[PDB]
């Protein structure tokens, strides 16, 4: 099962806007990352945003 | 003590400190050491500080809407090592012991280090629940049984007085379990060409004797006297005679004529031998007959069928074949309570009623 | 704190909106809540008494409604078990008490009773007589004669799935009551050429009825027949247990069993020679 | 007393104990010890104040709850002495009894001499599985249902109200004792040539007649009315006849040549005595036999068979020399209470 | 169940400034830590606080 | 859900000085206890003036 760009963000903690998160998917801040079908994003069931920054 | 308090532990957890190297070490409340575990601060400070689950250090609990009950007592992770060690000496099979510590072992991971007295009934529900919800609810079931018996055990050696796990209930599962047809049955013979020679065999076996895998695996050439079939489960331990004149035409293979292929292709000690003339375990004889149920293609409701189903579909094909009374003594079972359990269909075939 | 009896009662209402079971189930329980909240104060769990809780069951034990007492009790005692595993109180002051054994008063039918009112059902509409024949012909239940759509009938069978346990039969159109003198098929095409639409069973304007009609009816060519029993009067499912009862003496008891929908086995024997 | 009132304790909270080091420790009304409570002021006096007052209720009309007052009552040893005395009185066999006593004498060297209401289930447990770990298993089993019936007796007269014993659990054993063959049993016949004559002659009488061997030794020719061999179980009480006419033909032993054997070789009041032709005790026929054991040289997995085996012999040959409901009829057995062959039915 | 910085102080002993909750995150007093999610960080429904001194 | 020092003392029939009433806090004059924040104390709603000798 593959949510697409909407669908995942519409069961995150915190909705947000269609570009944000196709920012996250251009700077892989989406763990795993998105697999490209067609012309939109099929992301994982258990796909959650990381922090891939160590300060 | 000497440092009391300093202006480096200051944004450190109790445990763990700072040496004059930047590093960050962890001190044992067991012999004074401590080893060296990290470089940076929120990073030794957010490693110290899960083992720091348990500052009784200071601090107490207390949830919305409840009340008030206790005194002084010890630990209880330990507790789960002391029932362990009691579990082993009731005389248990060498399979069933195993079954009990992977359930105490998820009781581990589920509930806080805590004393036993502190557990709350609703503790154990929000660990139970969460199995739940994932779709795991004949696991919620064992792990619910497993440590009711454990807390049962413990007020029978002076600890608790009460059992807040019999306050929960248990879930109540539905065996999503599809059975296979003998319509599938032919499907699956077909596509077992792929794989080994001792599949199909073991495969028409497991139908035409009704016995278990385990069993299946454990039947030798020397076990067969007079044209009997001496076979012991053990599982139960019953001991029954299969004779070799039985035959299901349902899907035409004959007992005698299936054990004569294994004693020519096979060739071996044991009835289902391998290429390298060695008995099997029971885990990977219905392994590879996976294999041939996804290649095959053919799609179900829920839960694809597996080998055990055979000794279903065995079942189901000598009642109509011979009688009821003969599917209940060869699949070394008794009581009358099974006997319908295991004839259904589970929304599968329509039970449809005939003229007689 | 946060206690008192109603307002944990208006959290457990939702803990069984999500345990998920069939909708009229949900309703009858909910019945029996509200029964409670009228029975009993307003006041802390741990301070309800056993015997406040006795007062009030037998109460409906003496008034004669002794079956809904056991229902009331089962149900009461689930909210407290349910409780005390949120961390609410710490006993169960109904597991202290009794459930009343009620016996089944509700007589069955014969046969000469059925000839007495399916005549006397004259005077009621065109359907009702043919959801007797057929109530007692497939002997199934009332819940699902209703929902029979003229598309379940798929070469020589009656596809029927029963709503209450869920099983799963078909019905060949060749059975016959050889006791009253009703014929599947002479039955099924009576209501196609009289009633006619879309399910076996329809209204004068050619749609489906409901389940409290069916027997509604059924109720008052009963006492307009003009006959006397001992206890509560048979009712429109008694039609069901007259089926069995009569294809046990004309067929046999593994084709009653079959036909009703049950699975598993659950009065003047014989004495053999033997 | 020595201190009264000092500082330090002008905080108020009773039970209070501010050391030296600044370290607070509530102090317990049971021992007079104390445990170090907290390192602060205002943390370690409200731990403190809470214990002092005990709350339960919240908001009534004057409460109750009790947690105090008590006194009368009995010792463990004391009360296990008349309960002795209430089982001699309860009508049973003197061997019972004795039986019984055996398992007093063990709680008394298992237990101390205190209050019978100072007994916690765990002394029990303690009790208990130190007999369980020993491999003594059936033995605290027997032991902790005898202990069980001294407290309920206990709380029939009024010493006690609770039954402590009745919360822990009674240990599961298996049975150990092998079971014996056909072959082993022609094997310890012939290695009992260096005991006595009657050990022969008992072994084969309690095979053919499957009769317990206490009641093997209570045997007397004149309980042999023409072809019969009237013999009353001493156990339960059974009442059984033994026609002579019985023979296995697994060892080749007729019930008829047996006893004449017995007439001739021993001579006798009873069937089965001894040289100077006198009855020989349950305990000595059972010993010798034992004898022949060791001697034959033959290992088993566990604990060896012993006589009794005979009598399970005896009904494991004729359970399948005759028929099944024959076996029940002469081990005594009143209701029913390896390989079933499955023909085509 | 995760929430967010503003649902999190409106469930506590006492809410205080918006400020004074994101400076705990920062001092790390919090167990256990919100874990910043894109810009807005989101607490543990179990996240209590926790207080140091010297 | 509690009330602050303030809050509390301005509901009760003689508001007495904060210093007064800080000092019922230290000498546990006032059942159920309140507990400190941060720099002021919450009492409970239904707190009130234990006056015992």
């Amino acid at each position: 099962m593959y949510l697409t760009l909407q669908e995942w963000n519409a069961r995150q903690r915190r909705p947000r806007s269609l570009e944000t998160v196709r920012r996250w998917v251009r700077e892989s801040r989406i763990f795993p990352p998105p697999v490209k079908d067609g012309r939109e994003y099929l992301f994982h069931e258990s796909a959650v945003k990381v922090d891939l920054n160590r300060p | 003590m000497g440092r009391r308090r300093s202006h480096e532990r200051r944004d450190l957890p109790p445990n763990l400190y700072i040496r004059n190297n930047g590093y960050y070490c962890y001190r044992d409340p067991r012999t004074g050491k401590e080893f060296g575990l990290g470089r940076d601060r929120r990073i030794a400070i957010t490693e110290a500080i899960q083992a720091n689950i348990e500052l009784f250090s200071g601090h107490k609990h207390k949830p919305l809407t409840a009340r008030i009950n206790s005194d002084n007592s010890v630990t209880l992770h330990s507790w789960l090592d002391r029932y362990e060690k009691i579990l082993a000496s009731r005389g248990i099979k060498q399979k069933t012991l195993i079954n009990y510590m992977s359930k105490i072992k998820a009781i581990r991971r589920g509930l806080p280090d805590a004393p036993l007295e502190d557990i709350t009934t609703k503790e154990i529900a929000a660990m139970l629940n969460g199995y739940i919800d994932e779709g795991k609810a004949a696991s919620a079931k064992l792990i619910r049984s497993t440590l009711s018996d454990a807390f049962r055990e413990a007020i029978a050696e002076g600890h608790i007085t009460t059992n807040h796990v019999a306050a929960t209930r248990a879930a109540k599962s539905e065996v999503r379990r599809s059975r296979l047809t003998a319509d599938e049955y032919l499907k699956i013979y077909q596509a077992a060409e792929s794989s080994p020679c001792w599949l199909r065999l073991a495969m028409e076996l497991a139908v035409v004797t009704g016995q278990r895998v385990g069993d299946l695996c454990e039947m030798k050439w020397s076990d067969i006297v007079d044209g009997y079939l001496y076979v012991e489960q053990s599982k139960t331990g019953v001991k029954i005679a299969i004779p070799t004149a039985l035959h299901i035409d349902a899907l035409g293979i004959s007992m005698k004529e299936t054990l004569d292929k294994c004693k020519e292709i096979l060739g071996g000690e044991t009835i289902i031998a391998s290429t390298r003339r060695e008995p099997l375990s029971s885990g990977t004889v219905s392994r590879y007959f996976m294999r041939a149920r996804k290649a095959s293609g053919l799609s179900f409701e829920g839960d694809p069928p597996t080998f055990h189903e055979l000794r279903s579909l065995s079942a189901r094909l000598y009642e109509k074949q011979i009688s009821d009374k003969f599917a209940q003594h060869l699949l070394g079972h008794k009581s009358d309570t099974m006997a319908s359990q295991y004839r259904d269909d589970r929304g599968r075939e329509w039970d449809k009623i005939e003229i007689k």
